[PDB]
């Protein structure tokens, strides 16, 4: 099909589009992982010293 | 071969255009269109042409015909009727040509049904 300009070809994009298996497996892994970086860059934001002599 | 009793060959270049050409004489004509958009009388236009061709007593006719597949789809109605009437595919690979090799013949992908012991 894809070896000549009339057949379907594939294009970027094309996993989470179907939303199928693979499409929610994708979405669960990119929040799974920034979940915990919104934990280290708001822990390390409560270091903030002239908060701290507020406190 | 009728008169002299050669044995001749014959080009059609190509064969889907005779198809296609065929499907709109039968829809200026107001008929009913068959399956994806052909004629009703698909079977027989290719039968009352290619039954000529043959090996009489006299001489014969041999044809090799060009063949467009369309959307690259082989069980379109346009490459399925033809296809019951060839006895063997010679395919001339693009792959061959940027090694060398002329003719660029495919030796794997081409099939012949006279090929028996």
């Amino acid at each position: 099909s894809s070896d000549t300009p009339e057949g379907v070809r594939s294009g970027a994009g094309a996993v989470r589009d179907a939303g199928g298996a693979f499409g929610k497996k994708e979405q669960a892994d990119e929040e799974r992982y920034f979940r915990a970086r919104a934990r280290e860059q708001l822990a390390a934001l409560k270091k903030h010293h002239e908060n701290e002599i507020s406190h | 071969r009728d008169q002299e009793g050669q044995d001749v060959l014959l080009f059609i270049d190509n064969i889907f255009r005779f198809t296609q050409a065929g499907s709109e004489v039968s829809a200026l004509l107001g008929r009913i269109p068959s399956a994806v958009g052909y004629q009703p009388t698909l079977a027989t236009d290719m039968g009352t042409m290619q039954e000529r061709i043959t090996t009489t007593k006299k001489g014969s006719i041999t044809s090799v015909q060009a063949i467009y597949v369309p959307a690259d789809d082989l069980t379109d109605p346009a490459p399925a009727t033809t296809f019951a009437h060839l006895d063997a595919t010679t395919v001339l690979s693009r792959a061959i040509a940027e090694l060398g090799i002329y003719p660029a013949v495919d030796p794997l992908d081409s099939t012949s049904r006279i090929m028996d012991p």
